[PDB]
C-alpha cells in the first residue's frame, strides 16, 4: 500500500496521489526530486530552510 | 526567549532583526532576497524600518551582517489593531536593495497551505529571537533559540481569559520556563523537514513569558501562504 496518507508517500518532502497504487513526489523551490524519486536535493547554491554553515 | 540556547553562527540564517526608533523590536524571517516576513503588530505604514539579516551578536561586528531598508510596509488586508492588535498578525516588508544570499542569509522555506498545517501538526518547532531572556528582563545579544511543543487548543484555551481564534497557536511546556518572549514578536517558528525548514508560525504574543500555565500564542501561517507567495513572488 503506497498512498501520501501512509508515511507521506516515503517522500522527503511533499506527495501527490498518483495511478495505478503510486504516488509523485516533490519537493520546494530550490530543490529538484532525486533520481530516487523521493528525496529532494538542492538545485541552487543557497536553497531555502537549509542549515549550510559548518556547526 | 527564555530558556533557549545560543544560536551558533548560521544556524537559523533565515532570522533577521527589525531596527527602528528603537533597535532589535522585533524578529523577521527572509522569504526571499527582497522579502521579509513578520508581525503587522511591530510595524506601521510611515515609521522607518531597517532589518539586518546574517545577525548574530548584536553588538559584536561579524562580518555576515546584511543591513536593507524598507520601501513597503503590507500588513495583511485583515489586520486591525484598533479591533484587535494580535488578530491577522502578519505583514510582509519589502527591501530596498535585494540581500545577497549565502550560509549565513538564507531563506525559511514555505510549503503549500496544506503541507504548512501538515508540519504544524507533527507538534514540535523551534523558535528564535533577540527578545527578553527573563520576564521582564534583559533582551539577549546572541540570537536564541527553542523547540517548543504544540499544545492542544482545548489546554491553551483554559490558560487565558483573552480568546485564540482558529488562526492562531500555541506552544510551550506545562512547566513554562521556557517560551518566546517581548522582543520576538514577528520572528519564525519552524518545523525541521529531514533537514529542511519550513515556516509554521510568526511569533505573536503572549500574557507572562514561561510562567507556569501561560504558552506563547503565535500566528498559524498556513492561513496566509496564499497571500505571502502571491505578494513576495519575484
Ligand atoms: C512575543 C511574546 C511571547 C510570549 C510572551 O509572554 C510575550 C509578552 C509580550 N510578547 N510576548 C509582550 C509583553 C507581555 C507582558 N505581554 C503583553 O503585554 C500582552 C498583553 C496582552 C495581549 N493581548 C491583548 N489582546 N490579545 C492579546 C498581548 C500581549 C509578554
Ligand atoms: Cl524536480
Ligand atoms: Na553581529
Amino acid at each position: 500500500d503506497v498512498t501520501c496518507n501512509i508515511k507521506n508517500g516515503r517522500c522527503e518532502q511533499f506527495c501527490k496521489n498518483s495511478a495505478d497504487n503510486k504516488v509523485v513526489c516533490s519537493c520546494t523551490e530550490g530543490y529538484r526530486l532525486a533520481e530516487n524519486q523521493k528525496s529532494c536535493e538542492p538545485a541552487v547554491p543557497f536553497p531555502c530552510g537549509r542549515v549550510s554553515v559548518s556547526q | 526567549v527564555v530558556g533557549g540556547e545560543d544560536a551558533k553562527p548560521g544556524q537559523f540564517p533565515w532570522q533577521v532583526v527589525l531596527n527602528g526608533k528603537v533597535d532589535a523590536f522585533c524578529g523577521g524571517s527572509i522569504v526571499n532576497e527582497k522579502w521579509i516576513v513578520t508581525a503587522a503588530h511591530c510595524v506601521e505604514t510611515g515609521v522607518k524600518i531597517t532589518v539586518v539579516a546574517g545577525e548574530h551578536n548584536i553588538e559584536e561586528t561579524e562580518h555576515t551582517e546584511q543591513k536593507r531598508n524598507v520601501i513597503r510596509i503590507i500588513p495583511h488586508h485583515n489586520y486591525n489593531a484598533a479591533i484587535n492588535k494580535y488578530n491577522h498578525d502578519i505583514a510582509l516588508l519589502e527591501l530596498d536593495e535585494p540581500l545577497v544570499l549565502n550560509s549565513y542569509v538564507t531563506p525559511i522555506c514555505i510549503a503549500d497551505k496544506e503541507y504548512t498545517n501538515i508540519f504544524l501538526k507533527f507538534g514540535s518547532g523551534y523558535v528564535s529571537g533577540w527578545g527578553r531572556v527573563f520576564h521582564k528582563g534583559a533582551s539577549a545579544l546572541v540570537l536564541q533559540y527553542l523547540r517548543v511543543p504544540l499544545v492542544d487548543r482545548a489546554t491553551c484555551l483554559r490558560s487565558t481569559k483573552f480568546t485564540i481564534y482558529n488562526n492562531m497557536f500555541c506552544a510551550g511546556f506545562h512547566e513554562g520556563g521556557r517560551d518566546s518572549c517581548q522582543g520576538d514578536s514577528g520572528g519564525p517558528h519552524v518545523t525541521e523537514v529531514e533537514g529542511t525548514s519550513f515556516l509554521t508560525g510568526i511569533i505573536s504574543w503572549g500574557e507572562e513569558c514561561a510562567m507556569k500555565g501561560k504558552y506563547g500564542i503565535y500566528t498559524k501561517v498556513s492561513r496566509y501562504v496564499n497571500w505571502i507567495k502571491e505578494k513576495t513572488k519575484l
